[PDB]
């Protein structure tokens, strides 16, 4: 009977019609709506439906940013998980963060509360990294199931279907593991409004990186965020 | 810095990946002995072919049992082993599935920033990607100890796949981890609008029978097939495949208008497709403006032309 | 203390998930529903699965307990998918409101209980085809005789009228035609299987298709005395009482029509060129998305304003009426532009403007009139000014 | 938190003082202003004592450092009694917020520190005999000779123009036609006693007549590089960044007096009888008040939201305009409405609807037209959709 750990992250709401900067640092991002990644929104749900199966004991919400970081963890609290953990990073140093960071955050946060199962989305939209499942994986030395279709428990082994280029492959992971929920996956469930209300009760720690033992410091530095612009040459153009 | 660079090939079924040509070409932007790691169970196979390739020094080679489905639980020590013993500046893959499950990884091991998905370089430091389901262009001046970086397939070229002739030796081991087991796969013409690749026949192509030139493509794109609304009234197909505003609402990466005149109620059934193509006769047809690429030419001489030019690539 | 236009953490995730609702759901069969005129029971069934119907229902009768201004912000959500499916969701509290504002301990457990435990509907049967507006018309009869009363009439327009497994009716209690207004009607819970009780075939309007509504023919028939509502002469109060927290949710629903027709509009006009230009460089066609976005935005705030007032224990006739009267008129105002600026295109039937002309003129018509909605407040503000 | 339409208690205060103010005081006397049109000084001063002027100042210089949401509130319950009044006061405020939202400590303790310790008066000067609405068009021209800049043109139509110590000025300090608004203009801080500084005689107008409005020419006047707002150049994004602040306030001016055409029309009523009823007891009079009702209601609700939206950090410009464009005009139809329910009387100087027609038309011109107003909000919305 498993721990789980959600990563949930707060992105600027795919159906914002998105604004670069004027000085072109980077977009326009304050007061726009956000919500949760929708494939974290997946991973909440693959959480919520192992629990259902009664092969979970507890699910804990996980996420990295600003105070309002905490109407994400209410979501994921509404749809099933069980009790949340902000990690307050002032929209200052939030701006500069990245999957190096957050997966060190995950990888002391699993091992801090014994965690069997680390559950992301595949991709966040706002960067569209895809690092972050993979790096935690690395640095608590579990193996990872990414891009995950299907999943099951045989015991101590995850049964992980997966969408490679051609179709699925499947594996079996020795089982403290990380997986990355992909679109395939599940369709997430609705925040029904009895258990937005129930979600407010229940309990969300809120600390820094600096606690767990992680720098912060990125020698990363975005330069610019600009805006996008016979048969024989056709095939040619596609390629 | 003395700047090596190596690409970590993708392969299967005794076959270089595609995307590991594109590559390749991304990888001499950086001036140094491109090597390029060829791991698997059954590698020179295809370590002969990345040898007769054009700009590929080193020809590394790494065959064991345990890589079975190339699991990046293996090929991350693999490729941290190779690094000691070479110490690159750049490490990088063709930015597929396997690419992106692989590399974030390996950056994690090595402790640096990783950058995914790359489409131009300004340099060896400073790269350019897209973010927002595409709606900017970041580009990042990564400052790490180690580049390590996935590539946009289509943003680079093939390099010649026969050219260049590279020396081969035998890569560092590795002990199997075996906390990652492969088990199984099964691979794959689509629904409509779940799709990535939509073919649609517009009133031009004339019949029903004609689209049979709409499939043949369809295939060589493994790929759905829709029409217009005009071409579904003719009689041509039924209603199912209609694109349009009447229609199924699509946008896909890549969209086919044949023979389309594009009216505002069938661009609205898919102008955000991620890419459009365009082949029409008349060239002051609606459809141009809103294609990212198209001709002023006969389909029935283009389009069989086109799966003549996939039947091999 | 202090003037605040964001809503609770909790309200927005109510939105969320109302919102997603509507997009994903609603929208994507409107057409479908407003063509066959069918009434969309798995979407009812799906809302009340999310928590979104029967809002106002007490925590003590397994409800959730919710604000008029929750209720607003949710059905403004629904509306902006499809009026003809909030309208149907809306029926229920409007049903539901005199038993909420006036009913015993039992007659709330028992009415309100059920709509807890399955998805039934409800309607508020008042109107009869001799009288809508002037309510202090109704002459459908309510005898007493023994343990029980006798109601004989017709009742006609009633929304989920063929759909409800009980009515609240309002019946003229008193002969007497000196009898005044506020003591002459009585009024009931009734449920729908009770015989007497003839229900008619569907109404087909112009608008709203998909909604149920039909007119209803009592006769003789059997309501138990302990489902009265407070006592006799008292039914005229408390179907007055009930519009404080409805009307709000009907100008709420407005609104989501009107914001329909502003996006609809907007995005057409961001696409189709005229004389080498999108509409957007049209001045005109600019001052016209101006104007709509003034009056969405305005009749938005309005009945939050309602909303606030009667969740703030204050009566609201004033600002209810208001926002009545202005998203009704200013939801047809913009209904009909975006039909203009979409063109001919907008004048068709698989476009979806078409369907918001005709589904919007409804809201100058129930609920209160345009007219009776303006002698309300005529009424409240002259009052203010005199001794 | 929630939504609130509850002012708090002390804004109650606030508005408390104005409306006592406003009717013990400017109602009273502003029937005999309006006759004669003299500046009403008397009264500004009074406004200054009770507070209800300067209030964007911060305590910093000396201010009572109040939000927007705060001078819109007392702005209504002043213009309810008079807008030529009640411009006048504003007109203070329209000089301090381009050194309010962009000044230096020293010119914001020089020029907005005196106005805490005096009565003192000041002007914004920005219109042209030719360009208003397009303020990218104006060409008073500033050109930089040392430490200090040498200003030659002509303003028109400003506000305390002749009654101010010292004004806000825009001009055209890029001489390159073809450089950006961005970049072509410099604003300056004016001292009016400063030589070239020619004041006009006072403009007679439909409206307001009490108010101080009037041209103003610049013959080599010099201003020192102190002086200068941000830096050369950045006068336009400053002219516009005022406007956020100010706009929601003309807006409560408009609803003020709306407010009052609504009070008078209802008042009288109540009160005249024709065909042996009350005016009340007509129908068509009925739906005409509450119709007016439902406009103030709602313009009221409108700026009071523009002003908590840059209360509270962010940028009201699409709020600004909506409120702006919407007062303006309903104050005009409940006006020409009031005269209307009034009849003969209406029309006639003796009573007081009359005037509020002919002040009310200026809320559909200053600060930026009806049609200006309509472009910005398009702008704002039409943005929101790509
Ligand atoms: C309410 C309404 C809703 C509608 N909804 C839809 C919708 O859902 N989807 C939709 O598709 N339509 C819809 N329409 C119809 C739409 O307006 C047009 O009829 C449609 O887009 C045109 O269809 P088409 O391009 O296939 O045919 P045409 O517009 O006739 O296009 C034929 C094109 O083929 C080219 N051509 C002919 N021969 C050749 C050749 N051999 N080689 C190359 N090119 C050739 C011609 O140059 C021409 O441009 C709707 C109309 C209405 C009124
Ligand atoms: C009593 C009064 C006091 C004033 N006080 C001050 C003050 O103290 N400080 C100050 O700086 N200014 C002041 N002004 C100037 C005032 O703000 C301007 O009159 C106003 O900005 C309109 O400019 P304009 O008179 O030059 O009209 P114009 O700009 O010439 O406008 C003419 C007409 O054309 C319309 N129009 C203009 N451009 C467009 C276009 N873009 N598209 C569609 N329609 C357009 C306008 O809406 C208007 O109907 C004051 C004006 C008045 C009347
Ligand atoms: C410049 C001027 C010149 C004039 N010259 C002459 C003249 O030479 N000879 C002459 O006889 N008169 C003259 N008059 C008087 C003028 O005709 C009246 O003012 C006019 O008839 C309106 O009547 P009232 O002023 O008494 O308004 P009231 O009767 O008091 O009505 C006031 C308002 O209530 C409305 N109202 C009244 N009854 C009803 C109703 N039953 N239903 C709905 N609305 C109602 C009115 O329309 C008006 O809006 C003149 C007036 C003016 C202003
Ligand atoms: N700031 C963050 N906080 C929590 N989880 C995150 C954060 N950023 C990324 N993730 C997780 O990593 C996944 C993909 O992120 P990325 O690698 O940024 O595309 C998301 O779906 C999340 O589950």
């Amino acid at each position: 009977e498993l721990r789980v750990l959600v990563a949930v992250k707060r992105v600027i709401d795919y159906a914002v019609k998105i604004r670069v900067k004027p000085d072109r640092t980077g977009v326009v991002t304050d007061g726009v709506k956000h919500s949760m990644n929708p494939f974290c929104e997946i991973a909440v749900e693959e959480a919520v439906r192992l629990k259902e199966k009664k092969l979970v004991k507890e699910v804990i919400a996980v996420s990295c940013g600003p105070a309002q970081c905490q109407e994400t963890i209410r979501t994921a609290l509404a749809m099933g998980a069980d009790r949340g953990i902000h990690v307050e990073v002032p929209p200052a140093e939030a701006e500069r963060l990245g999957p190096l960071q957050v997966a060190r955050v995950l990888a002391k946060l699993a091992e801090k509360e014994k965690v069997d199962l680390v559950l992301l989305g595949k991709q966040a939209i706002d960067d569209d990294c895809n690092q972050t499942g993979q790096m935690t994986a690395g640095f608590l030395d579990w193996p990872q199931g990414t891009f995950a279709s299907q999943v099951t428990l045989e015991g101590d082994k995850l049964k992980v279907e997966r969408a490679i280029d051609g179709g699925l492959e499947t594996l079996r992971l020795k089982l403290p593991a990380v997986v990355t929920a992909d679109l395939r996956l599940n369709e997430p469930r609705y925040a029904t409004l009895p258990n937005i209300m129930k979600a407010k009760k229940k309990k969300i720690e809120v600390i820094k990186p600096g606690d767990l033992g992680v720098d912060l410091t990125s020698k990363l530095s975005v330069i610019s965020v600009e805006d996008p612009p016979t048969t024989e040459d056709l095939v040619a153009k596609l390629k | 810095r003395f700047q090596s660079t190596l690409v970590i090939a993708e392969h299967a079924n005794d076959s270089l990946a595609p995307i590991t040509l594109n590559t390749i070409t991304a990888a001499t932007r950086l001036g140094g002995e491109v090597s390029c790691l060829v791991a698997g169970t059954k590698c020179d196979k295809v370590a002969q072919d990345l040898c007769k390739v054009a700009g590929i020094a080193k020809v590394l080679v790494a065959q064991h049992d345990v890589y079975k489905g190339l699991l990046p639980e293996e090929l991350t020590p693999l490729i941290l082993a190779t690094q000691k013993q070479f110490n690159y500046t750049h490490i990088c893959a063709g930015a597929s599935a396997f690419g992106k499950n692989l590399l974030p990884r390996v950056a994690a091991k090595l402790e640096v920033a990783p950058i995914s998905d790359i489409i131009a370089i300004k340099s060896p430091d400073t790269f350019v990607r897209t973010i927002y389901a595409g709606n900017a262009l970041c580009t990042v001046k990564c400052d790490e100890k180690v580049k390590v970086f996935s590539v946009r397939g289509t943003s680079f070229d093939a390099a010649a796949t026969s050219g260049g002739s590279a020396s081969s030796e035998k890569a560092s081991s590795t002990s199997p981890v075996e906390i990652s087991e492969w088990l199984d796969q099964k691979l794959t013409r689509p629904e409509l609008t779940g799709a990535k690749v939509v073919v649609s026949g517009g009133r031009g192509l004339k019949s029903g029978e004609n689209f049979k030139l709409l499939y043949d493509l369809a295939d060589q794109l493994h790929a759905a097939v829709g029409a217009s609304r005009a071409a579904v009234d003719a009689g041509f197909v039924p209603n199912d495949m209609q694109v349009g505003q009447t229609g199924k609402i699509v946008a896909p990466e890549l969209y086919i208008a044949v023979g389309i005149s594009g009216a505002i109620q069938h661009l609205a059934g898919m102008k955000d497709s991620k890419t459009i193509v365009a082949i029409n006769k008349d060239p002051e047809a609606p459809i141009f403006q809103v294609a990212d690429y198209g001709i002023v030419a006969d389909l029935f001489k283009v389009v069989p032309e086109m799966t003549e030019i996939l039947k091999k690539k | 203390l202090g003037f605040s236009f964001e809503f609770t953490e909790q309200q927005k995730e109510f939105q969320a998930t109302a919102r997603k609702f509507a997009r994903e759901e609603i929208i994507p069969v409107a057409a479908e529903y407003d063509k066959t005129g069918e009434y969309p029971v798995p979407l009812i069934r799906r809302a009340w699965e999310l928590g979104l119907m029967n809002t106002h229902i007490p925590e003590n009768c397994g409800g959730l307990g919710l604000g008029t201004f929750d209720a607003c912000l949710i059905s403004e959500e629904l509306a902006y998918g499809c009026t003809g499916v909030q309208t149907a969701i809306e029926g229920n509290s409007l049903g539901q409101m005199p038993i909420i504002i006036a009913g015993n301990d039992q007659q709330k457990k028992k009415y309100l209980g059920r709509m807890t435990e399955e998805p039934l509907m409800c309607a508020y049967c008042v109107t009869e085809p001799g009288a809508g507006s002037d309510v202090a018309g109704i002459k459908t009869k309510a005898e007493k005789k023994g343990d029980e009363y006798i109601i004989n009439g017709q009742k006609m327009w009633i929304t989920n009228g063929g759909k409800a497994n009980w009515y609240f009716l309002l019946a003229r209690s008193d002969p007497d035609p000196k009898a005044p207004a506020n003591k002459a009607f009585t009024g009931f819970i009734v449920e729908a299987d009770t015989p007497g009780i003839q229900i008619g075939r569907k109404e087909l309007n112009m608008g709203q298709r998909c909604s149920d509504t039909r007119g209803i023919v009592f006769e003789d028939v059997k309501v138990p005395k302990e489902n009265v509502l407070i006592g006799d002469g008292a039914g005229f109060k408390v179907a007055m009482g009930a519009f404080d927290k409805t009307r709000p949710v009907v100008a709420a629903g407005a609104v989501g029509l009107a914001q329909r027709a502003l996006d609809e509009a907007t995005k057409y006009a961001l696409e189709r060129k005229t004389f080498g230009k999108l509409l957007v460089e049209h001045q005109a066609i600019s001052f016209m998305l101006a104007e709509m976005a003034m009056k969405v935005e305005l009749a938005r705030m309005s009945y939050q304003r309602a909303a606030w007032e009667v969740d703030s224990g204050r009566r609201n006739t004033y600002y209810a009426s208001i926002a009545k009267a202005f998203a009704g008129d200013i939801a047809n105002q913009l209904a009909t532009d975006a039909v203009q600026i979409l063109g001919g295109n907008g004048f068709n039937t698989e476009y979806p403007v078409e369907k918001l002309m005709r589904d919007a003129k409804i809201y100058q018509i129930y609920e209160g009139t345009s007219q009776i909605q303006r002698l309300i407040v005529a009424r409240e503000h002259i009052d203010k000014y005199k001794n």
